[PDB]
RNA sequence: AAGGCUAAAUACCGGCACGAGACCGAUAGUCAACAAGUACCGUAAGGGAAAGUUGAAAAGAACUUUGAAGAGAGAGUUCA
RNA sequence: GACCUGGGUAUAGGGGCGAAAGACUAAUCGAACCAUCUAGUAGCUGGUUCCCUCCGAAGUUUCCCUCAGGAUAGCUGGCG
RNA sequence: GUGGAGCCGCCGCAGGUGCAGAUCUUGGUGGUAGUAGCAAAUAUUCAAACGAGAACUUUGAAGGCCGAAGUGGAGAAGGG
RNA sequence: GUGAACAGCCUCUGGCAUGUUGGAACAAUGUAGGUAAGGGAAGUCGGCAAGCCGGAUCCGUAACUUCGGGAUAAGGAUUG
RNA sequence: AACGAGAUUCCCACUGUCCCUACCUACUAUCCAGCGAAACCACAGCCAAGGGAACGGGCUUGGCGGAAUCAGCGGGGAAAG
RNA sequence: AAUAGGGAACGUGAGCUGGGUUUAGACCGUCGUGAGACAGGUUAGUUUUACCCUACUGAUGAUGUGUUGUUGCCAUGGUA
């Protein structure tokens, strides 16, 4: 994965409301609401050191 | 009152939808559009938004003349008749 | 008809109201009781 | 389909089934327990004053807040409760357990329930409407059943 | 057997209020039959379905 | 509204034709694997931005 | 010097076609293997998913019984 | 009555507007929201996935806008 | 025991190579629990019908309520 | 209709089933509405709460005062 | 002077604020019929002293211990957000 | 008669009350060029949840005695 894996807006809550600081998804509406985004962790996000 | 009874105010529409674009977008106190600025001549595209090129490019659409460029091409533009 | 409610619609739908049923609680600071310990 | 520990005596014993039929799981199995291993025709009679609250039907699992009433110490226990949706439905098909045993050539007069389960349905949702804003789901928790009837002989 | 629309088509042919129509229920599968107008107007003149006159209000007092 | 341009009734022209049942048979034919329309707008849960 | 022209060797992650891969195998691979920039949200800029598999063949359970129907019991199809 | 109210129009982020509270500007304001530069930096918390066998410590010196850290020696292991 | 079409040993080579934790991420399911709850604005009752089935439907008779700044009759805006 | 009145209360014209459910019993604890002998703020940070007076007529009106006010002052008497 | 949902003190009238509480009604709560969530959750739950990271529920030594429960209850769980 | 001193997470907020302290408004005094500071002063200022286990208070109970009932005794525990 050359560099894209990054083409999902997002931000951490940044605040200690009750989920960890992983960065979540923006918006509503769909069931990527809230959802993780890109770090190696969450589901459909970007991988360690993606090869080049 | 600065919430829920403040939605209640919410009855005139600010953006209809636009003539050229057609995406909800036509602000009609300025007269003006959203994502294509239809009063200006040129198409409003921008490249700190890299998915909404995507939205509207060449290819996304149905290409009606390019499917007959992208065909008529590949013999070199000829314009006579044909063998019988 | 026969089938129109029962095999066309029972597959229409049926999971509609499962739009998510929330898009997160943005409840926004509810530690509204003023606390200061002290100071 | 596949029960589960079909029949020792498989000519002379009937079974029946039904599947996704909206009841409650918590008041379909604690009805099960009351007429396991009973005579029919007093079953479906113990069913009727059931519904008629004369007979009631003891809760012994799932007891959490159930109000206490005096029929249940024939049962040996404190807590009961009437179910008429849940003593009707299987009500509804001891009606139709024996009407499938006569159909196989049976004397339903010497029937006894041997088998009862009931397992859980997949649980259809809808939802509700809380304070702050919030969504929280209305589950429904329906449920699958399964007997046998046994002649005893 | 539903008569709320021979209940709504009585209130605009008699001009009157949605109440105050409508006595007799003994032919009630003949005032089911006719969904029309014009053959709700038979029933008026078969008298089957009638006006009730207004509730007393009297000024005596 | 009931005092709508001639732009938006040929639009909800278009939104109301378009919000229909599947014919039945095509469910039955070669190739496909859907079963239900999906984009059915139910006229309170859903709504369209004019 | 303060006027001008010029192929080649060269750069290409958009375009039409292609060919191959010590790759990924459906929570992976692009966001999208399916009616995906779609359903949906936001006044708007914009944000944006879920969802692949019966069998070799529909041969998709005729017919009989119970029940208002859902659903069962038999019968049957299939090596299953 | 320095009154209340519908629609039209004007004013846009270091800017609007304020009979002045740093109020209000789409539930967001002692500087709004959306997208990119950007996976921004972190001497700081949280985590860091198989087994056996051998060896197995350190919180001290000197200096630093050093005192929650690093350099240097000390102590350790592996290789000879 | 199920399963129905691919798989493994050995010498070497190459890794997106091994999970109990990260208020991990997606998905699923309990315990709480048949519990909390279905309590703002007075109020329903009798017979008949259609019906497999009636406190909630219709029809009557009575009892009532809103009471002309309406719980009525009509429009704008919005909804399509 | 009453009343100065589009005040509150009640009724006709015109609407509806008491506001997303009923059946039985009438414990505590609340929630909303009331009453209480004798004392009358002793309660409490605090006369908060609740109570009291409330409409009309005929009398009657002080301190102060920018000479307009205080003022429907206070204090009474009548009301079918 | 007037005026003020402005702040303070006293007086008159009044009253359950109180001495000192009591009763009655409505809607709940309660129980049944039907539908039925979330908060939260290591494992769970009787106490005294001792030591201990100096105030344990689980260890030590003692005291002791019966199923399953309902209506409450606000001491504790250094409760939960 | 006496108006003894004390402790129990300075007993006691999912028991209450908010008077002061201790947010944001404001006024004065002194300090500071100024923003502001002031165990100097005053006024105005949202007090969340128990349905979980335990403790307890009540209420059916449970085992053991063959089923069952009546009349009883009391180990203990409370204490005026
Ligand atoms: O409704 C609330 C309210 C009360 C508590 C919460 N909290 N607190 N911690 C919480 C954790 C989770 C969820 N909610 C939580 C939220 C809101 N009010 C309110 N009351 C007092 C202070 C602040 C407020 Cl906003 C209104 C205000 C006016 C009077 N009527 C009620
Ligand atoms: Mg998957
Ligand atoms: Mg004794
Ligand atoms: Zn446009």
């Amino acid at each position: 994965s050359e560099l894209a894996g990054h083409q999902t807006s997002a931000e951490s809550w940044g605040t200690g409301r009750a989920v960890a600081r992983i960065p979540r998804v923006r918006g509503g509406g769909t069931h990527r609401s809230g959802q993780g985004a890109f770090g190696n962790m969450c589901r459909g996000g970007r991988m360690f050191a993606p090869t080049k | 009152t600065k919430g829920t009874s403040s939605f209640g105010k919410r009855r005139n529409k600010t953006h209809t939808l636009c003539r050229r674009c057609g995406s909800k977008a036509y602000h009609l106190q300025k007269s003006t559009c959203g994502k294509c600025g239809y009063p200006a001549k040129r198409k409003r595209k921008y490249n700190w938004s890299a998915k909404a090129k995507r939205r509207n490019t060449t290819g996304t659409g149905r290409m009606r003349h390019l499917k007959i460029v992208y065909r008529r091409f590949r013999h070199g533009f000829r314009e006579g008749t044909t063998p019988k | 008809g026969v089938c129109r409610k029962a095999a066309q619609p029972v597959e229409a739908g049926l999971q509609i109201p499962a739009i998510l049923g929330i898009l997160g609680g943005i409840l926004a600071l509810l530690i509204l009781i003023l606390l200061l310990l002290l100071f | 389909v596949r029960y589960s520990l079909d029949p020792e005596n498989p000519t002379k014993s009937c079974k029946s089934r039904g599947s996704n039929l909206r009841v409650h799981f918590k008041n379909t199995r604690e009805t099960a327990q009351a007429i396991k291993g009973m005579h029919i025709r007093k079953a479906t009679k113990y069913l009727k004053d059931v519904t008629l609250q004369k007979q009631c039907v003891p809760f012994r699992r799932y007891n959490g807040g159930v109000g206490r009433c005096a029929q249940a110490k024939q049962w040996g226990w404190t807590q009961g409760r009437w179910p008429k949706k849940s003593a009707e439905f299987l009500l509804h098909m001891l009606k139709n357990a024996e009407s499938n045993a006569e159909l196989k050539g049976l004397d339903v007069d010497s029937l006894v329930i041997e088998h009862i389960q009931v397992n859980k349905a997949p649980k259809m949702r809808r939802r509700t409407y809380r304070a702050h804003g919030r969504i929280n789901p209305y589950m429904s928790s329906p449920c699958h059943i399964e007997m046998i009837l046994t002649e005893k002989e | 057997s539903m008569l709320r629309l021979q209940k709504r088509l009585a209130s605009s042919v008699l001009r009157c209020g949605k109440k105050k129509v409508w006595l007799d229920p003994n032919e009630t599968n003949e005032i089911a039959n006719a969904n029309s107008r014009q053959q709700i107007r038979k029933l008026i003149k078969d008298g089957l379905i009638i006006r009730k006159p207004v509730t007393v209000h009297s000024r005596a007092r | 509204s009931s005092h709508k341009t001639f732009r938006i009734k040929r639009f909800l022209a278009k939104k109301q034709k378009q919000n229909r049942p599947i014919p039945q048979w095509i469910r039955m034919k070669t190739g496909n694997k859907i079963r239900y329309n999906s984009k059915r707008r139910h006229w309170r849960r859903t709504k369209l931005g004019l």
